[PDB]
């Protein structure tokens, strides 16, 4: 389903990412962070745990996670961290591997990101 | 200690469904009751054999100011691991502060509640070691029959409870936002909150009302963000305020030193 979206289907593909841009920036705003660049904003876990507490109603204690993460070992470990307050909130296990998103994978990214604006698409 | 009989409780009426997994009326024994059922992803039997070696601290049975848990159903062979505590029926400091559709609760009363607190939480501050895990917010006090302010030994988190996710951050010193429990001295970012329960009770507002949970940890913690010490209150009372949510946690008073002080504004 997503993939079709991805692999074939670029001037929708742009219209989801534009909102994405919207969506993220909602929330991130918040906080006084902001999203041009989806591709890579994401990669080291930061934004999607923020973004989860800004989603689903709660702070994340500094010391739960690498607010400035020093390796790749503490940004995969951010977004599993992430991946699991996706799952508190009742998202299944998301598909991409934490790694994948480290890695900048677009449709993983994307995938995760689409995931997220779908069920928090009235949360303000 | 087997715990309580789940095949024993009568559950009346849910209240409420959250987070933590739901709450609701009922009684057990003689007793009303509520009965909290906590909801857990990945529940294991070392998550069952934790819940059984946490709940018998909360069964704190001699402080007036302090609200016991009276009992815990293990899980198995209960559906799900469940805790139970006296129904009180004002609910807690938090709903009569700020959803008391009714009445509005006086200074008077007010100072009482914040001795009663101070009180309750001196009293926790004796045992050896800390109950971990608890926070003092005004969800987490409940008002009795008769008015009286009790600590709610239910709304003490568990250690696979809700891990990494803060639902009232405003309460907590900003030293708790950023450090380890280890690494802070817990007694003093308690009366932080107590400050804060002060600042409320005289307000009559919730602290950062208007901005997310996430917002105020991160703001609180990283940017300096603090309650606004209100306009033209006793200088008395301002201090006291300003003593409890001093910058530095080394700083700011026990709860029994501020016993007297709160004894001697009931009425000098
Ligand atoms: N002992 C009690 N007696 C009467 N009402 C209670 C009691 N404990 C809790 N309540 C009421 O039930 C409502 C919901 O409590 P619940 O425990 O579900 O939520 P919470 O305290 O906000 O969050 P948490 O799940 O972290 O404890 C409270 O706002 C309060 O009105
Ligand atoms: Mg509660």
């Amino acid at each position: 389903a997503f993939d079709t979206l991805f692999d074939h289907a670029p001037d929708k593909l742009n219209v989801v990412k534009k909102t994405l841009i919207t969506f993220v920036n909602k929330h991130l705003n918040k906080l006084n962070l902001e999203v041009t660049e989806l591709e890579t904003q994401f990669a080291d876990g930061v934004y999607l745990v923020l973004l989860m507490g800004l989603l689903e109603g709660y702070f994340v204690p500094l010391h739960s996670f690498f607010l400035t993460p020093d390796s790749f070992e503490q940004k995969v470990l951010n977004v599993s961290f992430a991946f699991e307050l996706m799952q508190d909130g009742g998202l299944e296990k998301p598909k991409p591997r934490p790694e994948d998103i480290v890695n900048c994978d677009l449709k993983s990214t994307l995938r995760v990101l689409y995931n997220l604006f779908t069920k928090y698409r009235n949360v303000e | 200690h087997s715990g309580i009989d789940f095949k024993q409780l009568n559950f009346l009426t849910k209240l409420n469904e959250n987070h933590s997994g739901e709450l609701w009326k009922g009684r057990w024994q003689g007793n009303d009751i509520v009965v909290k059922v906590l909801k857990v992803r990945d529940w294991s039997t070392r998550k069952s054999r934790d819940f059984n070696e946490e709940c018998p601290r909360l069964r704190i049975f001699s402080h007036p100011n302090v609200l016991p848990v009276l009992g815990a159903c293990q899980s198995p062979p209960a559906p799900h691991p469940t805790l139970i505590t006296h129904w009180m029926p004002y609910g807690s400091l938090y709903n009569v502060l700020h959803e008391g559709t009714n009445f509005v609760v006086d200074q008077s009363q007010a100072v009482k509640f914040a001795l009663d607190m101070a009180r309750g939480m001196a009293f926790l501050h004796t045992l050896e070691p800390l109950i971990p895990r608890h926070a003092l917010n005004s969800r987490s006090v409940m008002i009795d029959e008769d008015m009286t302010a009790r600590i709610s030994m239910a709304d003490v988190k568990f250690s696979f409870q809700s891990p990494g996710r803060m639902y009232a951050p405003a309460w907590v010193a900003p030293e708790a936002l950023q450090k380890k429990p280890e690494d802070t001295n817990r007694r003093s970012a308690d009366m932080w909150s107590f400050a804060v329960l002060l600042w409320e009770l005289v307000t009559r507002e919730v602290p950062f009302a208007d901005l997310s949970n996430m917002e105020i940890g991160m703001k609180v913690a990283l940017e300096g963000l603090r309650p606004t010490i209100p306009p033209g209150i006793s200088p008395h009372v301002s201090k006291l305020m300003k003593i409890c949510m001093n910058e530095d946690p080394a700083k700011r008073p026990k709860f029994d030193m501020i016993v007297p002080i709160l004894e001697k504004m009931q009425d000098k």
